[PDB]
RNA sequence: GAGCUAGCCCUGGCCAGGGUGAAGCUGGGGUGAGACCCAGUGGAGGCCCGAACCGGUGGGGGAUGCAAACCCCUCGGAUGA
RNA sequence: AAGUCUGGGCUAAGUGGUAAAGGAUGUGGCGCCGCGAAGACAGCCAGGAGGUGGCUUAGAAGCAGCCAUCCUUUAAAGAG
RNA sequence: CCUAAGGUAGCGAAAUUCCUUGUCGGGUAAGUUCCGACCUGCACGAAAAGCGUAACGACCGGAGCGCUGUCUCGGCGAGGG
RNA sequence: CGAUCAACGGAUAAAAGUUACCCCGGGGAUAACAGGCUGAUCUCCCCCGAGCGUCCACAGCGGCGGGGAGGUUUGGCACCUCGAUGUCGGCUCGUCGCAUCCUGGGGCUGAAGAAGGUCCCAAGGGUUGGGCUGUUCGCCCAUUAAAGCGGCACGCGAGCUG
RNA sequence: GCUAGUUGGUGGGGUAAUGGCCCACCAAGGCGACGACGGGUAGCCGGUCUGAGAGGAUGGCCGGCCACAGGGGCACUGAG
RNA sequence: AGCGCCGGCCAACUCCGUGCCAGCAGCCGCGGUAAUACGGAGGGCGCGAGCGUUACCCGGAUUCACUGGGCGUAAAGGGC
RNA sequence: CCGAGGGUAGGGCCCGUGACUGGGGCGAAGUCGUAACAAGGUAGCUGUACCGGAAGGUGCGGCUGGAU
RNA sequence: AAUGCUAAU
RNA sequence: GGCGCGUUAACAAAGCGGUUAUGUAGCGGAUUGCAAAUCCGUCUAGUCCGGUUCGACUCCGGAACGCGCCUCCA
């Protein structure tokens, strides 16, 4: 459950570290998302020298959330984090490298290369 | 263009109290060529020195194809001679700078009321029931541009929107007075550049009594004439080049 | 009518505890003598924190009230005009 | 309360029972001309042509913009 | 030209600026407020003092961190009614 | 005979201000809010067809003029209310209109397709979150099918805010 | 101006071996205008280039030494 | 067989073109209608499988002066 | 235990950059004046002070690198 | 008493 | 919008019912190597429209433009 004003940590090697969430692109009024949605987020923290720096305005995909997601097989999975990975409009990873697990739920919604690129998908 | 009445701004160069001088010569070789124009000329700005010449003159030639004929003028004219105020018999070279341009318009201005958006509001601060009710303030919007105007100056709406389009006018036509004044100014610069000795279209050597438009190298030895104001022979030549520019390809 | 309130006059009373550590003093250093430096001691102040006490900052309640100005939280002063 | 009263006409819009410039093969009544079996009006049947354009235009050459709009087999065919 | 003489230093869109959300810069994803500037100061200005200033303030602005039921957006529970 | 007793039937021979520290008697005989009447102003819709649109008045436009509708604005008037009809914005809760922002159905298009323009029908439902300012309004950010405009005492303070 | 393993001691760990190298304790010392500390820059020398010499500049090839082996830390094995 | 150069420093000069333009330039300076200084040409000077240029080091620099400089008025005696 | 490093907070130095602002060097021409060089037309210069569009002026004291 | 004189060997 | 004041030549600025304002500039001359400074001379006028009067820049009325002041209780 991410919302506008929510920080998330980057878990890309883009340069950015935070991201602070500004929209849920989720139709005309999506309260929240979760993992495998996409948000508009401002760039709150970043390294120097990096792809992206403070105060762009970014989009990313959501890749933890701490807000457990539940599974048709009536499971259920939590991050100690909320994070996201910085992408392009088209949907690509803007970085190459992808610092964490990851939910398979990004799978099942078309984010491949970054499921590639995950240490562990859970 | 070449039909429209012109403009010509003789401003002095390098040269100081000489440029001047030249410049006064140049003042005279047009006024003189104007009549065996039947063009008409009259003085709008002039800035004159006390030993004869100006360091500024601008006239108008008014005249069914003046600017066909004078705009072979703009440039910068290099002089080099001994000058009256030289004492020791040297030769100075000095210039005078001649910026030829079309008489502009005048036109008026007045607001397209269709491209404007009024809006009318409650105004703030102090009035009791009066400003609480009342839409006195107004708010106009010259929609292409988006620059607004606001006023509750008053209590009445009325007068509101008739000062706060007062307003509007005044200022889109600062804004339009300005860009033509950038055109105006960029133009300008591109014939009279700095007046450097350089960047010279003629020469009037007084010594060898010759005139020369390294233009198209066109040189005569009719000074005194040319000085006198028969320009014609120059600018026939410059017009001739000037067609044999247009020949593609 | 100054038994409320305001000022002044006379005569009394009150201010837990904790903190900071001025001058001075003493010693040492320093010097021609000094200034001054350092340590210790010392205990100054419309100094600091905080009860009583004096207040009344923000909020909530109260609003035919417990009360014709109150109640709860919070907050200012608290050796000084 | 008192006529589903009598006679003549109009309206088809519930107009009556909420308004203007203006628009209209709504309907009914007057007119005033015109064309008709010298076969009218509508339809169909053709013919509707030609020197072919003149100015303008690479073509605008019957079917852009300009200038007038000359004449034939004839019953008519206009350079439209 | 006029005045008794024509606002100096410093400051300035200000507890003062009507036009005004002036313009530029900063901060913000986005800033009528804020801060830094500019100066055509509607209508600053030198003890109705001018400009600054450590410390102080239950004074009035602006921002960030921390943390939150203020809010998304409400849920449940307690007691007095 | 002495009057700019000119406020000219001329209060004294002799007279200016201020009150947000205000007070009393009165008035809806008289203003400010809201309603009402009106509709100049405002908003919308038509008539005319000069001209634009390469061509072509009418795809989209409409010179100079003309006729209306609405009753959101600014006014005019002073009719209930001055022995009181609480006045902005926000919040909350809606409900209605339709001159329709979206979604549905159309005609025309200067409609190839896609996407638009324009007008017609249509009010069932929908019509986002933020930065600035008390703001209404407006601008901006990120989105959206869309981020509609209005009436209800500019809806709603014996409902809250202030 | 610098300094808390800082400077010295005692006792011990460690090594092939001395040592605050490491540790526990004791003492309050250690260093600096003869430039400590900090900052900048540099691998050093035999040589090499220049120069009358003194000096200056420099350290590529070759020889000697050191340092490092993607960036860091670590030890194992072993005569090393 | 090529490349640099031919105002002075510095060895090597005339003609044309250009006219403060185009350009040369290490310094002083050339070029504004008779330019050994710009561009070509002829001729000349220097080197030659090379010739020039740029960067940098030492030299000239006795211009950081130990060798081997200075401070009345040139930079330089500290106010005492 | 130490520990590569990662993280948190606060300092120090350095570089780049910044609305605007300050003066500085330069320029074959501009505006104002004419302070200095002649006793430069009020000897100059000087530290400092105050003032003035500007060079500058004036006060106090010093110097001669001052004329006759 | 009384200000000034640009710029080409 | 109201009230007040004004419009004069090249600029600035006055008086006045009949009539060279004035300052500076400009123009001609002098002086100066030249320019300034200076000296001798000299010159260009009343915003528009309508009235009054023998006669209007001058007085009255209005128009345009400029300036100064006010626009408050809601
Ligand atoms: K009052
Ligand atoms: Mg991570
Ligand atoms: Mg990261
Ligand atoms: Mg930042
Ligand atoms: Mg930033
Ligand atoms: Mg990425
Ligand atoms: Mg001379
Ligand atoms: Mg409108
Ligand atoms: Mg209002
Ligand atoms: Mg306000
Ligand atoms: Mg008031
Ligand atoms: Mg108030
Ligand atoms: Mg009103
Ligand atoms: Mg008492
Ligand atoms: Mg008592
Ligand atoms: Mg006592
Ligand atoms: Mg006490
Ligand atoms: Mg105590
Ligand atoms: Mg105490
Ligand atoms: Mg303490
Ligand atoms: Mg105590
Ligand atoms: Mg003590
Ligand atoms: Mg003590
Ligand atoms: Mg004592
Ligand atoms: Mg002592
Ligand atoms: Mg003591
Ligand atoms: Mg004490
Ligand atoms: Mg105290
Ligand atoms: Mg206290
Ligand atoms: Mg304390
Ligand atoms: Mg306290
Ligand atoms: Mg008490
Ligand atoms: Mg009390
Ligand atoms: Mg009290
Ligand atoms: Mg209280
Ligand atoms: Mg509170
Ligand atoms: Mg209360
Ligand atoms: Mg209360
Ligand atoms: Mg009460
Ligand atoms: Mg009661
Ligand atoms: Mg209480
Ligand atoms: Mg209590
Ligand atoms: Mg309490
Ligand atoms: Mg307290
Ligand atoms: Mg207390
Ligand atoms: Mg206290
Ligand atoms: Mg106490
Ligand atoms: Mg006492
Ligand atoms: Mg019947
Ligand atoms: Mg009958
Ligand atoms: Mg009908
Ligand atoms: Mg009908
Ligand atoms: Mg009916
Ligand atoms: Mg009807
Ligand atoms: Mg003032
Ligand atoms: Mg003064
Ligand atoms: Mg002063
Ligand atoms: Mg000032
Ligand atoms: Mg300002
Ligand atoms: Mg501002
Ligand atoms: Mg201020
Ligand atoms: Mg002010
Ligand atoms: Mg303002
Ligand atoms: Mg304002
Ligand atoms: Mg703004
Ligand atoms: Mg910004
Ligand atoms: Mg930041
Ligand atoms: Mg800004
Ligand atoms: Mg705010
Ligand atoms: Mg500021
Ligand atoms: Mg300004
Ligand atoms: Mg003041
Ligand atoms: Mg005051
Ligand atoms: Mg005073
Ligand atoms: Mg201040
Ligand atoms: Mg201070
Ligand atoms: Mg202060
Ligand atoms: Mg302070
Ligand atoms: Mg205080
Ligand atoms: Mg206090
Ligand atoms: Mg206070
Ligand atoms: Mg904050
Ligand atoms: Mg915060
Ligand atoms: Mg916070
Ligand atoms: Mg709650
Ligand atoms: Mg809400
Ligand atoms: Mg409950
Ligand atoms: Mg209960
Ligand atoms: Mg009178
Ligand atoms: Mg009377
Ligand atoms: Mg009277
Ligand atoms: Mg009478
Ligand atoms: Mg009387
Ligand atoms: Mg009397
Ligand atoms: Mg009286
Ligand atoms: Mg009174
Ligand atoms: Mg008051
Ligand atoms: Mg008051
Ligand atoms: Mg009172
Ligand atoms: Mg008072
Ligand atoms: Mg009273
Ligand atoms: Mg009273
Ligand atoms: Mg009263
Ligand atoms: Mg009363
Ligand atoms: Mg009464
Ligand atoms: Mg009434
Ligand atoms: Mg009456
Ligand atoms: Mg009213
Ligand atoms: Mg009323
Ligand atoms: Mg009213
Ligand atoms: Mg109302
Ligand atoms: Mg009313
Ligand atoms: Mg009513
Ligand atoms: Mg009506
Ligand atoms: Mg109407
Ligand atoms: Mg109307
Ligand atoms: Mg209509
Ligand atoms: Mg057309
Ligand atoms: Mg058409
Ligand atoms: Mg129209
Ligand atoms: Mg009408
Ligand atoms: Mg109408
Ligand atoms: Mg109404
Ligand atoms: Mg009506
Ligand atoms: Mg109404
Ligand atoms: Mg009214
Ligand atoms: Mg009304
Ligand atoms: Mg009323
Ligand atoms: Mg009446
Ligand atoms: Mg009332
Ligand atoms: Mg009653
Ligand atoms: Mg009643
Ligand atoms: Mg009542
Ligand atoms: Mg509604
Ligand atoms: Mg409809
Ligand atoms: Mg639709
Ligand atoms: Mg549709
Ligand atoms: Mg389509
Ligand atoms: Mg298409
Ligand atoms: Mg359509
Ligand atoms: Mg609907
Ligand atoms: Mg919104
Ligand atoms: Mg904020
Ligand atoms: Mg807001
Ligand atoms: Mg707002
Ligand atoms: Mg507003
Ligand atoms: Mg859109
Ligand atoms: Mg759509
Ligand atoms: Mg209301
Ligand atoms: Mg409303
Ligand atoms: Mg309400
Ligand atoms: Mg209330
Ligand atoms: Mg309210
Ligand atoms: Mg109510
Ligand atoms: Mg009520
Ligand atoms: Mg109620
Ligand atoms: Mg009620
Ligand atoms: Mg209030
Ligand atoms: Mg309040
Ligand atoms: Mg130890
Ligand atoms: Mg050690
Ligand atoms: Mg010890
Ligand atoms: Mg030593
Ligand atoms: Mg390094
Ligand atoms: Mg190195
Ligand atoms: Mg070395
Ligand atoms: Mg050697
Ligand atoms: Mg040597
Ligand atoms: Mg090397
Ligand atoms: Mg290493
Ligand atoms: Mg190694
Ligand atoms: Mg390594
Ligand atoms: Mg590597
Ligand atoms: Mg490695
Ligand atoms: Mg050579
Ligand atoms: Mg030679
Ligand atoms: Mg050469
Ligand atoms: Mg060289
Ligand atoms: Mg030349
Ligand atoms: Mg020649
Ligand atoms: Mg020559
Ligand atoms: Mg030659
Ligand atoms: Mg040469
Ligand atoms: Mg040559
Ligand atoms: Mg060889
Ligand atoms: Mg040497
Ligand atoms: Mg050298
Ligand atoms: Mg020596
Ligand atoms: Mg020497
Ligand atoms: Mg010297
Ligand atoms: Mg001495
Ligand atoms: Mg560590
Ligand atoms: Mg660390
Ligand atoms: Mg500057
Ligand atoms: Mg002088
Ligand atoms: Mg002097
Ligand atoms: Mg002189
Ligand atoms: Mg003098
Ligand atoms: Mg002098
Ligand atoms: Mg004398
Ligand atoms: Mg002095
Ligand atoms: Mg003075
Ligand atoms: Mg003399
Ligand atoms: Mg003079
Ligand atoms: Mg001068
Ligand atoms: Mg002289
Ligand atoms: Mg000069
Ligand atoms: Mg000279
Ligand atoms: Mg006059
Ligand atoms: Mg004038
Ligand atoms: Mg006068
Ligand atoms: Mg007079
Ligand atoms: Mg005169
Ligand atoms: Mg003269
Ligand atoms: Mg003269
Ligand atoms: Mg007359
Ligand atoms: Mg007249
Ligand atoms: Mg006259
Ligand atoms: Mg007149
Ligand atoms: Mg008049
Ligand atoms: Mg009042």
């Amino acid at each position: 459950m991410i919302q506008p004003q929510t920080y998330l940590e980057v878990a890309d090697n883009t340069g950015a570290r935070k991201i602070m969430c500004i929209r849920v692109l989720k139709g005309s009024n999506a309260k929240y998302a979760t993992v495998g949605d996409v948000i508009v987020a401002s760039v709150k923290e970043a390294i120097p020298r990096g792809a992206v720096k403070e105060g762009d305005v970014v989009k990313a995909v959501v890749v933890r959330t701490k807000k457990e997601i539940k599974r048709p097989d009536g499971s259920a999975i939590r991050f100690d984090d909320n994070a996201a990975v910085i992408i392009n409009n088209q949907l690509e990873p803007r970085g190459t490298r992808v610092f964490g697990p990851v939910a398979r739920e990004l799978r099942e919604k078309g984010f491949m290369k970054i499921v590639s690129l995950a240490p562990e998908v859970l | 263009m070449d039909e429209r009445d012109a403009i010509v701004e003789i401003r002095a160069g390098t040269g100081g109290e000489e440029a001047a001088l030249f410049a006064r010569d140049l003042f005279n070789m047009y006024l003189r060529f104007a009549e065996e124009m039947g063009f008409e000329t009259e003085v709008l700005d002039s800035h004159p020195t006390d030993l004869g010449g100006f360091s500024k003159v601008v006239f108008e030639v008014r005249g069914p194809g003046a600017y066909g004929t004078f705009k072979y003028e703009s440039g910068v004219h290099r002089v080099q001679r001994v000058p009256v105020t030289e004492t020791q018999g040297r030769i100075h070279t000095s210039t005078a700078t001649v910026a030829v341009l079309p008489k502009a318009e005048e036109e008026d201005f007045a607001l397209n009321m269709d491209e404007i958006r009024i809006d009318v509001m409650r105004a703030s601060g102090p009035g009791g029931q009066g400003v609480n009710t009342t839409d006195s303030a107004v708010r106009v919007v010259h929609l292409p541009t988006g620059i607004m105007v606001t006023c509750q100056d008053s209590r009445s709406q009325i007068k509101n929107r008739e000062k706060a389009l007062m307003i509007l006018r005044s200022r889109l036509l600062e804004m339009k007075r300005a860009e033509e004044a950038e055109r105006l100014r960029k133009t300008r610069l591109a014939q009279i550049g700095t007046g450097e000795r350089s960047e010279k279209i003629r020469t009037y050597n007084f010594p060898q009594s010759r005139v020369t438009d390294h233009r198209i190298g066109f040189t005569t030895h009719d000074l005194e004439g040319v000085l006198s104001g028969h320009l014609t022979p120059i600018l026939e030549a410059l017009k001739r080049a000037d067609q044999e520019r247009q020949l593609a390809a």
